[PDB]
C-alpha cells in the first residue's frame, strides 16, 4: 500500500530538515554586519530605445554585451545596438504571444517561445539578407519559458506542463526530459559554467537539474507562493529567487539551504526578472509597482530604486562585463542604466 | 469699476497658470505615447490659452487707471491682436473638436481605420491662420486716423465707420457659424447613442454636452450680444470691460472641464503627479 | 559632427527603414479587432468556431466581416495556470464567453455552476476591468427538450418560476449578469445562438461597434 | 546567392547605355548595391552606390552628375544608365552587394562583370609592392598605406581586402582588418595600425594567386589600392 | 490504487538520492561568498562607477 511509502517519505523529509538545521551555526547577516556597506546608489538611464509597441519580456544580451534582443506582443523580434541606439534585425514572429528570448553564446542564433507551445530558433548570420527560422521545436503542452543555450546545438526550455526539456538544434527531437515539478516551470537561468541549471516552479520550489545525468539533485523550498524569477550568482555557489509576494530569497548551493531574504513592509507587489552583477554585490529585481529595486546581496539593506518607467517591469538583466543594466517594462520602453 | 477688473484679472492669472501648465505636460505625454486626432486640437487650444494667459498680465498690471496706457502705443496693437485671436481661436477649436467627436460617434469604423492625424493638423493650422488674419484685420484698420492716446475706447468718425461692419461680421461669422456647427454636430451625438446603449453612457455624454454648451454660452454670450447690440445702437458698449472679463474666466474653466471630461485623463493626472 | 563614421550612416537609415516597417505593422494592428474566446466545458465552442470561420496552443481565426478583420483566440487547449498568461490578453477589443444551457443537469456540482466561478473570475479580473464581455448561450435547442423532462429545480433550488424557455433562459441570463461586480464600467452582451438565421456574427459585429464607440469616446474626450 | 549582369558591348563615344544587374538568392530590397569598374590592365575603381530603399545615392568624382542609377525591388534588379561615354569609361563593371549593421560584411559577394568598350580631400591608397614571386608553402606579407588615419573615433578600422583570381571576379578576404570573412580559409590574416596595414598569408597553398586590393571606407569616395600580384 | 504506488515510489527514490549530501556549513559558504564578492569588487562597474570618459554608453 501507499501509506507506508508516504510515511517513509515524511520521515525522509524530516531527516532532510534536521540535517539542514544542523548546519545552521550562523547566518549571513551576522557575518556581513562587520563589512562596509554599499552606500547610496544613483544609477541613471542614458538611452531611449523607442521601437516597441507592446509589453516587453526580453533580456539575455549575449557574450558581446553590446547587442540586446527584444520581443513584444506584436510578434516582432528586434536586435538593438545598445551603444548607438540602433535596430539591427526585425524578425516577424508567427505567434504574436511570446515571452522568451535568448541570444546564444555564439551570437548567431535567436530563440523564442510562448503560448504557441513552440520553440523557434532563428539564424542570424545567414548568406541571405533575411532572418530564417532555423528550427521549430514542439513537444511541450504549456506556455514556453526560457530558451537557454547550453551550446550552439543544445537548448534547454521550460513549460507550464510541470516539465523541463533539453533539445538538440540539429535534430528536432527531445533529448533530455526533467519531470519533478508539481507546478508551472519558469526561471531557467543557465549557471555561470553552463554545466548545471535550476528551475523555479509555481509551488515555491526551486530544483537543480543535472544536464548530462538528467535527474534532480537539490530542492529548495523557502517561499510561500509561486516563484517567477531566478539568477545563479556568477560565483556559482548560490542563486536568488523572486516570488509574486514582495520578497527575494538567496539559496546557497553547497549549504543546500536559504541564507537570507530581502523584503520590506513598504512593498507588497510582485517580483520579476532577478539578476546579479558580475561580482554578486548587487541584486536587481523588477517589481510590480512600476519600478525596479536594487538590493545589497550580502547584508540585507536596500541599495537603490530605479523609477524611470511607467508600467510594470517584466524583464531585467545585466551584461556579462557588468557595464550597464537593461530593463524592459510593459510600456514598450527599454531603458539602460549606468553609474556616474 | 477698478476693483471688478483688476481683482478678477489677478485671480485669473493666479489660478490659470498651474493647471494649464500641468495640462500642457500631460498632453505632451499623451502625444508621446500615442497620438489621436483630438489630442493635437486640444493641445493647440491649450497653448493658445497659454499665449493669452502669458500676455494678458502685461495689460493687467497698470492699476487700470481710467483705461489709460502708461506703456508706449506700440503695444496696444500686439496685445489686442493676440488676445482677440486667442478668444476667437477657442471658439473655432471647440467647434472643431465637436466635429471630430461627432465623426467618431457617427462612423466609428471611419475614425478607427483612417489616420486623420494629418487632417487634424491641417484643420488646426487652418483655424490658426484664419483667426490670426481675421483678428489682424481689425487692429490693422484700427491703427491711426491720420497718455496722448489710448486703445479700445471712444474712437473717431473714420475708425467707427469701418469698425462696425467688421465687428458685426465677427459676431455673425466667427461665433454664429461655429455655434451652429457645434450644435449641428452635437445634436446627433446623443441621438445615435440613444439607440441600444446603457443608461450611464447616455447620462454621462448628455452631462458633458450640457457642460460644454453651457460653458460656451455663459462665456461667449454677453460679449456677442453686446457686439450685435452695438451695431444697432452705433456706439461702443461700456460693459465691454465686464463681458470680456467673463471670457477671461473661460481661460480658467477650460482645463477644469477638460480634467473631468475623460476618465483616462483623470487617471493620468492622478498617477503622473509627483 | 564626427562624420557619423560613414557606414553607420547607412546603419541608422536601415534602422529608420525598420521603423518605417514597424509602425506600418503597428497601424495595421490598430485597425484590427481582437476577440478572446473562453469556455468551461465544451460550451459549443467548436460549433461557434465552425459557424464563424466560414465568413495545441491558440487556434487563431482570420475571418473578416464588413471590412473589419476580427481576431479569435482559443485558449481551451492549454492546461496550465490561468492567471500566468491571462495578462497577455488584456487590452483586447472584446471577450467572448460561451456557456451551455443544457449543462445544468450533467455533473462534473453541475457544469454550469463550474462555469459560474470562471465567469466571475474573468469579469472581476484586474486585467479585464475595462473590456466589454460577450456571452453566448449555446445549446438552446437542447433546453427545449430538456426542461420538459428535467425540472430546473435541481440546479436552482431558489427558483419557482414557470418551466418555459422564455423565463428559464431569462433567469439564467440575469444570474450570469449578477456576477458583474464592476457594472459601472463594463457591460455584458448576452445572446442566444441557433443553427438558423445566423445573426450571431452580426451581433458580435454590433457589440464590437459599440465597444469601439466606447474606446473612441475614451480617446476623444467625452466618456 | 547569385548576381548576373548584362548590357555590355561596343558603343561609339557620346552614346547612352544601361546595365542591368539581377540577383537571385537573397533579399535585394534590404541591401545596398555598388558598381565597381576595372580597367583591362589597371586596378579596380569605384563608380556609384545606392542604399537600400533608394535613400542615399552617391557617385564617383569623374561620373558625378552624369550617370544615373535605380533599383526595382519587386523585379529584384538594379539598373545603371550612362550618358555621354568617353574613352576612359572602357572597363568591366561589377555589381556588388553590401549590408551595413553591427558586425556586418559589406562587399561580401561580387558579380560577374560586363565588357563595355568604346571605339574611340579624397583618401588615397598606395601599395609599395606591385608584383613579387611566391612559393607554395611560404608566408608572405602585403602592405597597404593610407593618406588619412582610417582609425575612426569608435574603436574599429574600415579596411577591406579583396582577392581577384586570374579569371574570376574579386572576392572579399577580410573586412575591418580584424574580422575574417565567411567561407574564407583561416590562413589569411590582417593587422597593422593607423595609415599602415599589413596582410599575412601563412601556410599558403596552390590555386590562390591573384591580385590583392585594399579598401578604405572612411568616406564614400572609396578608392582601391594599386594591386599586388603573386605568381 | 495501482497507479499512485509508482508515483509514491518515485518520490521516495528521488528523496533518497538527495537524502545524503556532503554539504558544508552555512558559515563557511557565506565566508566564501563574501570573499568572492570582495575579490571582484574593483572590477564591478555596478558597485564602483567607471569614469565618464571611459564609459562606453
Amino acid at each position: 500500500e501507499l501509506d507506508q511509502l508516504r510515511q517513509e517519505a515524511e520521515q525522509l523529509k524530516n531527516q532532510i530538515r534536521d540535517a539542514r538545521k544542523a548546519c545552521a551555526d550562523a547566518t549571513l547577516s551576522q557575518i556581513t554586519n562587520n563589512i562596509d556597506p554599499v552606500g547610496r546608489i544613483q544609477m541613471r538611464t542614458r538611452r531611449t530605445l523607442r521601437g516597441h509597441l507592446a509589453k516587453i519580456y526580453a533580456m539575455h544580451w549575449g557574450t558581446d554585451s553590446r547587442l540586446l534582443v527584444s520581443a513584444s506582443q506584436d510578434g516582432k523580434l528586434i536586435i538593438w545596438d545598445s551603444y548607438t541606439t540602433n535596430k539591427v534585425h526585425a524578425i516577424p514572429l508567427r505567434s504574436s504571444w511570446v515571452m522568451t528570448c535568448a541570444y546564444a553564446p555564439s551570437g548567431n542564433y535567436v530563440a523564442c517561445g510562448g503560448l504557441d507551445n513552440i520553440c523557434s530558433i532563428y539564424n542570424l548570420k545567414t548568406r541571405e539578407g533575411n532572418v530564417r527560422v532555423s528550427r521549430e521545436l514542439a513537444g511541450h503542452t504549456g506556455y514556453l519559458s526560457c530558451c537557454r543555450f547550453l551550446d550552439d546545438n543544445q537548448i534547454v526550455t521550460s513549460s507550464g506542463d510541470t516539465t523541463c526539456a533539453l533539445w538538440d538544434i540539429e535534430t528536432g527531437q527531445q533529448t533530455t526530459t526533467f519531470t519533478g515539478h508539481t507546478g508551472d516551470v519558469m526561471s531557467l537561468s543557465l549557471a555561470p559554467d553552463t554545466r548545471l541549471f535550476v528551475s523555479g516552479a509555481c509551488d515555491a520550489s526551486a530544483k537543480l537539474w543535472d544536464v548530462r545525468e538528467g535527474m534532480c539533485r537539490q530542492t529548495f523550498t523557502g517561499h510561500e507562493s509561486d516563484i517567477n524569477a531566478i539568477c545563479f550568482f556568477p560565483n556559482g555557489n548560490a542563486f536568488a529567487t523572486g516570488s509574486d509576494d514582495a520578497t527575494c530569497r538567496l539559496f546557497d548551493l553547497r549549504a543546500d539551504q536559504e541564507l537570507m531574504t530581502y523584503s520590506h513592509d513598504n512593498i507588497i507587489c510582485g517580483i520579476t526578472s532577478v539578476s546579479f552583477s558580475k561580482s554578486g554585490r548587487l541584486l536587481l529585481a523588477g517589481y510590480d509597482d512600476f519600478n525596479c529595486n536594487v538590493w545589497d546581496a550580502l547584508k540585507a539593506d536596500r541599495a537603490g530604486v530605479l523609477a524611470g518607467h511607467d508600467n510594470r517591469v517584466s524583464c531585467l538583466g545585466v551584461t556579462d562585463d557588468g557595464m550597464a543594466v537593461a530593463t524592459g517594462s510593459w510600456d514598450s520602453f527599454l531603458k539602460i542604466w549606468n553609474g556616474s | 469699476n477698478h476693483w471688478l477688473v483688476f481683482s478678477v484679472y489677478l485671480f485669473t492669472f493666479l489660478v490659470g497658470l498651474p493647471l494649464n501648465l500641468l495640462a500642457l505636460v500631460i498632453f505632451v505625454g499623451k502625444l508621446r505615447r500615442r497620438p489621436v486626432a483630438v489630442d493635437v486640437l486640444l493641445l493647440n487650444l491649450t497653448l493658445s490659452d497659454l499665449l493669452l494667459l502669458l500676455f494678458l498680465p502685461f495689460r493687467m498690471v497698470e492699476a487700470a487707471s481710467g483705461m489709460h496706457w502708461p506703456l508706449p502705443f506700440i503695444l496696444c496693437p500686439l496685445s489686442g491682436f493676440l488676445f482677440f485671436t486667442t478668444i476667437y481661436l477657442t471658439a473655432l477649436f471647440l467647434a472643431a473638436v465637436s466635429i471630430e467627436r461627432f465623426l467618431s460617434v457617427a462612423y466609428p469604423l471611419w475614425y478607427k481605420t483612417r489616420p486623420r492625424l494629418g487632417q487634424a493638423g491641417l484643420v488646426s493650422v487652418a483655424c490658426w491662420l484664419l483667426a490670426s488674419a481675421h483678428c489682424s484685420v481689425v487692429y490693422v484698420i484700427e491703427f491711426s486716423g491720420d497718455t496722448n492716446g489710448t486703445c479700445y475706447l471712444e474712437f473717431r468718425e473714420d475708425q467707427l465707420a469701418i469698425l462696425l461692419p467688421v465687428r458685426l461680421e465677427m459676431a455673425v461669422v466667427l461665433f454664429g457659424v461655429p455655434l451652429l456647427i457645434t450644435s449641428y454636430c452635437y445634436s446627433r451625438l446623443v441621438w445615435i447613442l440613444g439607440r441600444g446603449a446603457s443608461h450611464r453612457r447616455r447620462r454621462r455624454v448628455a452631462g458633458l454636452v450640457a457642460a460644454t454648451l453651457l460653458n460656451f454660452l455663459v462665456c461667449f454670450g454677453p460679449y456677442n450680444v453686446s457686439h450685435v447690440v452695438g451695431y444697432i445702437q452705433g456706439e461702443s458698449p461700456v460693459w465691454r470691460s465686464y463681458v470680456l472679463l467673463l471670457s477671461t474666466l473661460n481661460s480658467c474653466v477650460d482645463p477644469l472641464v477638460y480634467y473631468f471630461s475623460s476618465s483616462g485623463f483623470q487617471a493620468d493626472f492622478h498617477e503622473l503627479l509627483r | 559632427g564626427c562624420t557619423l563614421s560613414a557606414e553607420d550612416k547607412a546603419a541608422v537609415e536601415r534602422s529608420k527603414m525598420i521603423d518605417r516597417n514597424l509602425r506600418e505593422d503597428g497601424e495595421k494592428a490598430a485597425r484590427e479587432v481582437k476577440l478572446l474566446l473562453l469556455g468551461a466545458g465544451e460550451s459549443g465552442k467548436s460549433t461557434i468556431v465552425k459557424q464563424m470561420k466560414i465568413i495545441t496552443g491558440i487556434v487563431e481565426t482570420h475571418f473578416t466581416f464588413k471590412d473589419l478583420h476580427f481576431k479569435m483566440f482559443d485558449v481551451g487547449g492549454q492546461r496550465s495556470e490561468r492567471k500566468k498568461w491571462i495578462h497577455c490578453f488584456e487590452g483586447v477589443t472584446a471577450i467572448i464567453f460561451c456557456v451551455a444551457l443544457s449543462d445544468y443537469d450533467l455533473v462534473l456540482m453541475n457544469r454550469m455552476h463550474e462555469s459560474m466561478k470562471l465567469f466571475d473570475s474573468i469579469c472581476n479580473n484586474k486585467w479585464f476591468t475595462d473590456t466589454s464581455i460577450i456571452l453566448f448561450l449555446n445549446k438552446k435547442d437542447l433546453f427545449e427538450e430538456k426542461i420538459k423532462k428535467s425540472p430546473l429545480t435541481i440546479c436552482y433550488p431558489e427558483y419557482a418560476g414557470s418551466n418555459t424557455y422564455e423565463e428559464a433562459a431569462a433567469y439564467i441570463q440575469c444570474q450570469f449578469e449578477d456576477l458583474n461586480k464592476r457594472k459601472d464600467t463594463k457591460e455584458i452582451y448576452t445572446h442566444f445562438t441557433c443553427a438558423t438565421d445566423t445573426k450571431n456574427v452580426q451581433f458580435v459585429f454590433d457589440a464590437v461597434t459599440d465597444v469601439i464607440i466606447k474606446n473612441n469616446l475614451k480617446d476623444c474626450g467625452l466618456f | 546567392v547569385q548576381l548576373v549582369e548584362s548590357g555590355g558591348g561596343l558603343v561609339q563615344p557620346g552614346g547612352s547605355r544601361k546595365l542591368s544587374c539581377s540577383a537571385s538568392g537573397f533579399a535585394f530590397s534590404s541591401f545596398g548595391m555598388h558598381w565597381v569598374r576595372q580597367a583591362p590592365e589597371k586596378g579596380l575603381e569605384w563608380v556609384a552606390y545606392i542604399s537600400s530603399g533608394s535613400g542615399t545615392i552617391y557617385y564617383a568624382d569623374t561620373v558625378k552628375g552624369r550617370f544615373t542609377i535605380s533599383r526595382d525591388d519587386p523585379k529584384n534588379t538594379l539598373f545603371l544608365q550612362m550618358t555621354s561615354l568617353r574613352s576612359e569609361d572602357t572597363a568591366m563593371y561589377y555589381c556588388v552587394r553590401s549590408i551595413y549593421y553591427y558586425g556586418s560584411s559589406p562587399f561580401d559577394f561580387w558579380g560577374q562583370g560586363t565588357t563595355l568598350t568604346v571605339s574611340s580631400s579624397d583618401i588615397v591608397m598606395t601599395q609599395a609592392t606591385s608584383s613579387v614571386p611566391v612559393t607554395p608553402g611560404e608566408s608572405v606579407s602585403i602592405s597597404c598605406r593610407s593618406s588619412k588615419s582610417l582609425l575612426h573615433s569608435n574603436g574599429n578600422t574600415y579596411l577591406y581586402w579583396f582577392l581577384q583570381r586570374p579569371g574570376q571576379s574579386p572576392q572579399l578576404l577580410i573586412y575591418r582588418m580584424s574580422n575574417l570573412a565567411s567561407g574564407v580559409p583561416d590562413r589569411f590574416s590582417g593587422s597593422g595600425s593607423g595609415t599602415a596595414f599589413t596582410l599575412t598569408i601563412s601556410r599558403l597553398e596552390a590555386e590562390d594567386v591573384g591580385v590583392y586590393y585594399c579598401m578604405q571606407h572612411l568616406e564614400y569616395p572609396l578608392t582601391f589600392g594599386a594591386g599586388t600580384k603573386l605568381e | 490504487n495501482t497507479a499512485s504506488i509508482a508515483q509514491a515510489r518515485k518520490l521516495v527514490e528521488q528523496l533518497k538520492m538527495e537524502a545524503n549530501i556532503d554539504r558544508i556549513k552555512v558559515s563557511k559558504a557565506a565566508a566564501d561568498l563574501m570573499a568572492y564578492c570582495e575579490a571582484h569588487a574593483k572590477e564591478d562597474p555596478l558597485l564602483t562607477p567607471v569614469p565618464a570618459s571611459e564609459n562606453p554608453f
